[PDB]
RNA sequence: AUACAGUGAAACUGCGAAUGCUCAUUAAAUCAGUUAUCGUUUAUUUGAUAGUCAUGGUAUAACUGUGGUAA
RNA sequence: UUUGAUGAAUAACUUUUCGAAUCGCAUGGCCUUGUGCUGGCGAUGGUUCAUUCAAAUUUCUGCCCUAUCAACUUUCGAUGGUAGGAUAGUGGCCUACCAUGGUUUCAACGGGUAACGGGGAAUAAGGGUUCGAUUCCGGAGAGGGAGCCUGAGAAACGGCUACCACAUCCAAGGAAGGGCAGGCUUACCCAAUCCUAAUUCAGGGAGGUAGUGACAAUAAAUAACGAUACAGGGCCCAUUCGGGUCUUGUAAUUGGAAUGAGUACAAUGUAAAUACCUUAACGAGGAACAAUUGGAGGGCAAGUCUGGUGCCAG
């Protein structure tokens, strides 16, 4: 039934430190704001990746309903997954403490 | 400001005026009746003065256009009408139409201006895509063509409300004890 | 690990600590612009750059202990 | 005569400065197997010069009113020379030795300037008539005169002496310190940016977020729709007769449908967090989920009071 779309616009690559790069609107229609680890592991298996290394985040939803502005990642390693974040952004993906 | 009261405000023509405005259209206020008069006399001041600049003054001529093609495009002003004439010729009748309430009433979804009115306020009118609820809107044309029922509301969409729903399993509590 | 190599308080030493609020009014002064420094200084940056004792002596702080004085 | 080429240390002097007695890794090669020689790839310092960040003076170009301002400078050299000290460095910056000058109606000089001033300094006014936002104000102070100290850069004033003025603590011997907000609130974090250190991190009441704080000036809601009953009267203008007109009037009954204020799980949020945007679930029938403020006017008693030529007037 819900047409479960985040718009990962703003489609660009960076592969010195390998991770990808796009904004996100969020076209969710009579659905109350997909979570980002639900939308982590979307991520995954759609760019085939890892379950750490998917990386979104600051989602602003716009009115009239199934539309959010916020702003995703995803890296392409482990350890670049692993050391390249902030942690705040770790403990916000509970990776950290 | 942006509401101006007028210069003698209390007046027997002023006051059975605006009796007749507001219980025709369906206000609550002088105070809504007088915005938009603010409002006009500030357009209309700006075409007098036009025209007291001469024929075929390039100012005259390019921002003459410019006033003329967005009235239209507001739709006050009417397609075959293109002239500073007509522009000194409107009045405030005109903007109160294009309001919103007066929109719904005229195109029919709802029955007396009042109930337009609650509908607007009661989120079930979604001009576009988004629920509008503010009962001045000024429509354009493409909306204007546009207004219709929100999908989520139960005069034109989802589930009945709560006071339907309450009810219906209030006789279903009725048939079952 | 029978010298130590992990870690580490006290201290030596290196560098920074020269990027705070209140009060008083100047018309080539200030400020803005433009020079000059074959007339000066520069921690720092980067760049070059010196053929002219199988290892010399110290000392402290800390620590130990003993004390003074209302402090 | 051209086409083309070359240039145009000595003598000493001195507190010695020096020419590394310092961290990360090669393991080989040779035989003298000593553990001997030899060696390579990474850090901290040092000699000088360049360069960088700065700084100092300095050329010249530009800013108001006023002659009801005609004088000014040698009365700290005023102008210049020569010599020396001083300074990182020139230069009367300072001293000797001198010369006797310079500025001036082209108004020097002087006076006032509200000089919170001005600078296209500053982004501008994506169309306010000239208006916004930023930046430089300029200097001085950090009880008060005076003097000294390091560092590349300080005349540091949250170092030191003495002085003067404060004001403390005590066992009376002594000891030691420096205004800022308020009237007539001082909560979280270095997360966005930038900075600083032996520098990923440490730190930065820089920088950021949040909370008390109707003012002026905004957008809504406090109800929408329908059925039935019962009644014969309503309403507008005229100074008195009067006249004009017509679906109307009532605390009368009654039906379902709408929701937002609220109430309330989450998600989205940010260093973290509040609120927010979203979002399931509740949640409107009158004494409700209970709006004010102002104006005009009646009527009532076995009631009160006063004046009258009954029963009336005030």
């Amino acid at each position: 039934s819900d047409a479960v779309t985040i718009r990962t616009r703003k489609v660009i690559s960076n592969p010195l430190l390998a991770r990808k790069q796009f904004v996100v609107d969020v076209l969710h229609p009579n659905r109350a704001n997909v979570s980002k680890d639900e939308l982590r592991e979307k991520l995954a298996e759609v760019y085939k990746a890892e379950k750490d290394a998917v990386s979104v985040f600051g989602f602003r939803t716009q009115f009239g309903g199934g539309k959010s502005v916020g702003f995703g990642l995803v890296y392409n390693s482990v350890a670049e997954a692993k050391k390249f974040e902030p942690t705040y952004r770790l403990v916000r993906y509970g990776l950290a403490e | 400001k942006t509401y101006s009261t007028p210069k003698r405000p209390y007046e027997s023509s002023r006051l059975d005026a605006e009796l007749k405005l507001a219980g025709e259209f369906g206000l609550k206020n002088k105070k809504e009746i007088y915005r938009i008069s603010f409002q006009l006399s500030k357009i209309r001041r700006a075409a007098r003065d036009l025209l007291t600049r001469d024929e075929k003054d390039p100012k005259r001529l390019f921002e003459g256009n410019a006033l003329i093609r967005r009235l239209v495009r507001v739709g006050v002003l009417s397609e075959d009408k293109k002239k500073l004439d007509y522009v000194l010729a409107l009045k405030v009748e005109d903007f109160l139409e294009r309001r919103l309430q007066t929109q719904v009433y005229k195109l029919g979804l709802a029955k007396s201006v009042h109930h337009a009115r609650v509908l607007i306020t009661q989120r079930h009118i979604a001009v576009g895509k988004q629920i509008v609820n503010i009962p001045s809107f000024m429509v354009r044309l493409d909306s204007e063509k546009h207004i219709d029922f929100a999908p989520t509301s139960p005069f034109g969409g989802a589930r009945p409300g709560r006071v339907a729903r309450r009810n219906a399993a209030r006789k279903a509590e009725a048939s079952g004890e």
